[PDB]
């Protein structure tokens, strides 16, 4: 597929309607996508790896921390996963619990500081 | 063509037209008129001049040949004096009505293959080769021409013979009407010119009317759609009031005092006996055609009742040319002369294997 | 006349050569080639989907600008399902690139010199058009220059 | 064999000094299009000795060679050289000028080799004659600076303000020469009254041999200038009410 | 670049800028600082104006 | 061409027009050091420049015959030049002709309607009148310069413009209605029924 | 309506310029002009493809 | 694509002489 | 064939190690959404975009519930 | 020929260092943003001599194709250095300054580069005052 009917295709998975009901939001979603596509910061495994741990920590779940290791050993043996920082650090940042600082945690190094 | 060339002859009611395939206009037109002596079967000028001693007659009247001889003596006659040319070097592409019964297709086949010996032939409803022209291959085609007159439906290289709607209202019913009325205002009428001239009256300086109620409305008020007509025989007739409802009678038929059907309602009950699932595809492209379109203005009206006969769930895509008149001819003449459609051509082999009945099979 | 707008069609696209024998049959062309598809809001955005191939290759508030107008057009359907057919036609400066040297709002934001390296083939596009456009001339003489008697000479043939 | 290369190199220098000659605007504004057409050839002269260039730097060239090279070419650049050195001759205008290049198609039948290069010639240098055509024949004015159009403009009207000159008319007009200053006369006449000028076919015209497309034209616009005219006459500030009175 | 000739005309005009309230300013402590600050506003220099009206927003709070 | 293009470049005395002359000779000769950038590179040869002996031919007419002519008799000098059937020599006219003519149509925007033009020299047919008080303006304050009349307006086409470019300012400046041939029918309609 | 469609024709050139359409300025009034009496479109996208083949066929 | 295709059907019986995930 | 059906074996995997890592971080996607966002992410994709767009239209799903 | 080339250096080295003196609290205020946009055009002077100079390091560039390149600099640049002379000349500074380029704003309007340098400059000039 081109990529703009797969983002097509998540705008019908959200939303309920179909992309005759809307366009606004299907454009919205050119625009942002559109020109910030392929990443351009950091892009290891270890620097999302550290924050989903971080995570659940913060939640006192010592088992799923541990069972998460072993999610993570599972896609190194196979290693499928074209981009694995990618779309972990999309369900990081979607996360929310089950039930003063913070940006001296880990952040992606933005590479400005090298012609890209 | 490209291999053995193809020629075009379509035989109207008002006039014969002649001519080669790949020829935008008709090589030669002449009117249609067959002689007999009362010089001899003449098609031209000398039987308009010598009509003393001479017998008028028409070959085609509906779209059904009265006369089986005059069909064949208008034929011979274009084909040997306003073609002249060797038919063996030279296939023909024949004319017909919609829904032409069989018996009829088959004979005149076998009147062209043998009295008349052509290499190869075919025979080819009018109104699909006019739609061809348009462009399109499918397509509803609503033909009032000078005495024949159908709305046929075709889709796809296919017509559904069980919705050709043939219809009864022509140019042979607009001069009857136009003398009708003439004499019902008060009009003397006694020979053969006052009817041509009458004729030519409505050709070329009536008022083609939309609706009988609105246009009606506006005169009543106040008489704006008077024309003026100042002739040099020695006579002054001027009225507007009778030239836009004498094209009326076909929005209401009891304006003739004809039994058949309206226009509107003989286009709703061919598109309502054509398929439900081919109407959408076939109102994507609707189709004008007729060679009522003498004074323009007939042309909105067949627009607006299909505007108003198809669901419009998109604006109307309607072919509206002025090539409306001559349709049926360039259609023969646009498809004749391609060398892919001589693989819908009939040759003399498959004459002779299959008889001549097959006509009715491979073209319809 | 709608059958003379295909006439006129292909009087456009029939340059110079006849001319009047050649405008007959591509008025059948025209017509033949119309039933050959036949036997064998979703409108704005077959836009956004070329809005998104602009997007990538940089060139961002230039797309911005293609969807305002398109905003005023849905505010003609038919003409735009014939521009999408085509994108690309082509061979077979600005100040407001980058504002970082004028303008009034600037927080310092050091250097990148990724912004410098897609200005640097802003430059290097310029000296690879006036380069081929000379290359364009010395074929032009190099051809001449060099054959043989009859390659596409009207003179010879007499 | 140098004496049968050499004729070449004069049938070119008699055609340079036309194009030079035939670029002054005092010498006609019709025979600049038969003198730019004049370089067209010599453009493919000149396309031939720069092959030679070639040739001869990597020693392939000689005069052998060299006269198998240029022999389809000799009798090509004699033509020109005929018809250089007797328009100069004299000044030649307008129609006169097209008359002398519409009998080089007609001194050829047997080969066909000059009929066609003339017929070039005499179709490129009816181009700036024809845009002067499609002015008198579909308006009422005449405007050419240079004045060597066949009808010729008086400053004094009838029969004095436009009349043919008979030294500026073409050979394939002559049957219709009349017609053309009839046409122009009759629209300039309405032009006087307010009225329209304008005739609706008012498309290029163009030559051909054999066909026609400007023995159509003239008589495409007889068959309006005249009928508007007649009309304008009959109906406004009436011709058929003046008879009577009279 | 030319020795980067082109890449080192962005700064030096700020750095330049940052280099004279990094002169001027010298025992300048609480309102007396915001007033010798606010003679760097007044300049007629758009790109100059906007930094140190962004550099006094910092420094007022 | 070199000589002539530079020294009319600071000639201040040479219009508004003069300055646009210049400028489509200076886009021309950069083509012409196009073709020794490439011929250097290569480095008799007479097939190679005879090409350029027409150009050149064509150039030195209209910069030598253009000599001493500023205003519309510089739009009315290279307006010489298509009225001609050499059609070589009518589009090398069409780079030149386009710039020397958008002066002088914008000064008779400012001369078909709200505008006015006041220079040292005039490229443009009126001589406006300074330091005239009195009521004799009515043709006595913008006097139609024959000599400075562009070629492609004839008598009526040069003089109906005036009648309609003095009466707008005319309306504005006396009649206290101030405001801060396929154009010039609706302008003389217009300016009529306001006048 | 032929104010309208002018300035509608127009605005319609500039967004198949900065896409880059095969069409041309010539073509695209002829088509709007075709278009405004109504017809489909996708059978406009067949005609023009193989018209434009078929004259590069003569030369 | 490759989800549709990922709904396929495997076997029940795992294999003792192949290790990796047999299907 | 085989081993792309191998390759559907190891993908088929990894597409449900990832839900159980979706439910304990307990995003709102589910396996169907999901599934268009792996296809995404293997062409390369800001998640500093998608996160965005993803908040904007779940947050235009309660608006318009 | 380096006789030739020699204009567009000197109406380059008379627009610098206008652009830094004009610059000051000294100089105004509309000839503060006067010179400050004038670097906007020191932009393409600096361009073109980079881009040059990197193609002669691999014997890509000589002196007939900068002779070749250059000549609408050397228009656009001596337009720009009589504009930075003329606001020198005079003491002017303010409302005189700001008439002094309407003369020039008219002096070009028609040669329509010429124009646009300018047409641009005292629309960014002027905006404190």
């Amino acid at each position: 597929k081109s990529p703009n009917v797969l983002l097509q295709n998540l705008c019908c998975r959200i939303l309920g309607r179909s992309e005759a009901d809307v366009a606004q939001q299907f454009q919205y979603a050119v625009r942002v996508i559109g020109s910030n596509f392929a990443p351009t910061v950091e892009r290891d495994e270890f620097l999302v790896a550290e924050k989903i741990k971080k995570e659940l920590i913060r939640q006192r779940r010592e088992a799923d921390a541990a069972l998460f290791s072993e999610l993570h050993r599972k896609l190194h043996s196979q290693g499928v996963l074209k981009n694995k920082w990618s779309i972990l650090y999309l369900l990081l940042s979607l996360s929310e619990d089950p039930r003063s600082y913070a940006t001296l945690f880990a952040q992606a190094l933005p590479r400005d500081a090298h012609s890209t | 063509d490209d291999d053995i060339a193809a020629l075009v002859v379509d035989n109207g009611s008002g006039m014969c037209k002649a001519g080669f395939a790949g020829d935008d206009a008709p090589r030669a037109v002449f009117p249609s008129i067959v002689g007999r002596p009362r010089k001899d079967s003449y098609v031209g000028d000398e039987a308009q001049s010598k009509r003393g001693i001479l017998t008028l007659k028409y070959p085609i009247e509906h779209g059904i040949v009265t006369n089986w001889d005059d069909m064949e003596k208008i034929w011979h006659h274009t084909f040997y004096n306003e073609l002249r040319v060797a038919p063996e070097e030279h296939p023909v592409l024949l004319t017909e009505a919609p829904l032409n019964p069989k018996a009829n297709r088959e004979k005149m086949t076998q009147i062209m293959f043998e009295t008349f010996n052509t290499p190869a032939m075919y025979v080819a409803i009018q109104a699909v080769l006019s739609l061809y022209a348009s462009g399109r291959t499918t397509g509803i085609v609503m033909d009032s021409g000078d005495g024949v007159t159908h709305t046929v439906p075709i889709y796809e290289g296919y017509a559904l013979p069980h919705a050709i709607l043939r219809l009864d209202l022509a140019g042979r019913d607009l001069t009857d009407y136009l003398m009708k009325i003439l004499t019902e205002r008060g009009y003397s009428f006694t020979t053969t010119a006052e009817r041509e001239i009458v004729r030519d009256i409505k050709e070329k300086l009536c008022y083609v009317a939309l609706d009988f109620e609105q246009e009606m409305a506006t005169a009543a008020s106040s008489s704006s759609l008077e024309k003026s007509y100042e002739l040099p025989d020695g006579q002054v007739i001027t009225i507007g009031n009778e030239r836009f409802r004498c094209p009326e009678a076909l929005f209401q038929p009891s304006f003739l005092g004809m039994e058949s059907c309206g226009i509107h309602e003989t286009t709703f009950n061919s598109i309502m006996k054509c398929d439900v699932d081919i109407r959408k595809d076939l109102y994507a492209n609707t189709v004008l055609s007729g060679g009522t379109t003498m004074y323009p203005g007939i042309a909105d009206r067949m627009q607006k009742e299909i505007t108003a006969l198809a669901p419009s769930t998109m604006k109307i895509k309607i072919i509206a040319p002025p090539e409306r008149k001559y349709s049926v001819w360039i259609g023969g003449s646009i498809l004749a002369s391609l060398s892919t459609f001589q693989q819908m051509w009939i040759s003399k082999q498959e004459y002779d294997e299959s008889g001549p009945s097959i006509v009715h099979r491979k073209c319809f | 006349s709608i059958t003379q707008l295909f006439d006129d069609l292909c009087e456009a696209l029939l340059p110079a050569a006849n001319r009047k024998r050649a405008k007959r049959s591509l008025k059948k062309v025209a017509y033949n080639a119309l039933f050959t598809n036949l036997f064998q809001l979703p409108a704005r955005n077959k836009i956004l989907m070329l809005s998104f191939d602009l997007r990538v290759g940089g060139l961002g508030p230039k797309a911005d600008r293609l969807e305002e107008l398109v905003e005023e057009l849905e505010a003609v359907g038919s003409v735009l399902d014939l521009l999408v057919q085509l994108a690309g036609s082509g061979p077979p400066r600005d100040y407001f690139l980058n504002n970082k040297h004028v303008g009034r709002n600037v927080p310092y934001s050091g250097y990148d010199c990724d912004d410098l390296s897609v200005f640097e083939m802003d430059v290097q596009s310029l000296i690879s058009r006036e380069e081929c456009l000379c290359h364009s001339m010395i074929q032009e003489t190099l051809q001449v220059m060099e054959a043989a008697p009859g390659t596409g000479l009207p003179t010879v043939g007499l | 064999l140098v004496h049968r290369i050499l004729p070449v190199a004069a049938s070119y220098s008699a055609v340079t000094r036309f194009i030079e000659e035939k670029s002054s605007f005092e010498y006609g504004q019709v025979n600049h299009a038969l003198a730019a057409a004049m370089r067209t050839l010599v453009k493919e002269h000149l396309i031939l000795v720069s092959q030679l260039e070639q040739l001869h730097r990597q020693g392939l060239l000689s005069l052998q060679k060299l006269w198998f090279y240029i022999q389809p070419a000799m009798r090509t650049m004699d033509i020109l050289a005929s018809l250089a050195t007797s328009v100069d001759k004299g000044e030649c205008l307008g129609g006169s000028t097209l008359s002398l290049l519409h009998d080089r198609s007609f001194s050829y039948t047997g080969d066909s080799q000059a009929q066609e290069l003339c017929l070039y010639l005499t179709k490129a240098a009816s181009a700036p004659y024809f845009e002067v055509l499609e002015k008198w024949i579909y308006r009422g004015i005449i405007h050419d600076p240079y004045s060597e159009f066949m009808v010729e403009e008086h400053e004094l009207y009838w029969d004095q303000r436009y009349t043919i000159v008979q030294q500026q008319i073409p050979s394939f007009l002559q049957k219709m020469a009349d017609k053309i200053l009839s046409t122009g006369k009759y629209l300039n006449v309405v032009r006087e009254c307010g009225h329209d000028v304008t005739c609706p076919v008012a498309k290029e015209i163009i030559y051909t041999l054999k066909e026609r497309a400007y023995v159509e034209q003239i008589e495409k616009a007889f068959n309006y200038a005249s009928k508007v005219l007649l009309d304008f006459l009959m109906e406004e500030k009436e011709l058929v009410a003046h008879l009577r009175s009279i | 670049l030319r020795r980067l000739l082109v890449w080192t005309y962005d700064p030096k005009i700020r750095l330049k800028t940052l280099a004279a309230l990094v002169d001027h300013c010298q025992g300048r402590k609480g309102g007396e600082l915001a007033s010798a600050v606010h003679a760097y506003t007044k300049t007629g220099d758009p790109y100059m104006r906007s930094l140190v009206q962004h550099i006094l927003s910092l420094v007022s709070h | 061409i070199r000589r002539y293009t530079d020294q009319r470049s600071l000639d201040r005395s040479f219009g508004l027009v003069g300055q646009s002359f210049c400028a489509a000779l200076h886009q021309e000769l950069r083509e012409y050091y196009r073709l020794l950038s490439v011929l250097h590179s290569q480095l008799r040869l007479l097939v190679w420049t005879y090409d350029p002996k027409i150009r050149l031919k064509t150039l030195a007419a209209l910069v030598d015959h253009c000599q001493g002519r500023k205003g519309g008799e510089l739009a009315s000098a290279v307006h010489a030049y298509t009225k001609t059937g050499d059609p070589y020599m009518r589009s090398l006219v069409q780079h030149i002709l386009s710039l020397v003519s958008h002066p002088v149509l914008s000064f008779l925007y400012r001369w078909i309607y709200d505008g006015e033009l006041e220079d040292t020299y005039h490229e443009f047919f009126v001589a406006s009148d300074p330091t005239v008080k009195t009521d004799r303006l009515w043709h006595d304050k913008y006097t139609l310069r024959k000599s400075m009349i562009p070629s492609f307006m004839t008598m009526d086409q040069s003089r109906k413009v005036l009648l309609i470019g003095k009466s707008i300012n005319f309306l504005h400046q006396v009649c206290h209605d101030q405001t801060p041939q396929g154009k010039i029918d609706a302008a003389y309609f217009e300016t009529s029924k306001y006048l | 309506n032929l104010n309208a469609v002018r300035e509608t024709m127009d605005v319609l050139l500039e967004i198949s310029r900065i896409l880059n359409t095969g069409l041309d300025m010539e073509t695209l009034s002829i088509c709007v002009r075709l278009c405004e009496q109504g017809i489909n479109p996708e059978a406009l996208s067949s005609v023009i493809k193989e018209l434009r083949k078929a004259t590069e066929a003569l030369k | 694509l490759w989800e549709a295709a990922l709904t396929y059907e495997a076997s029940k019986r795992r294999c003792w002489e192949r290790v990796g995930c047999p299907p």
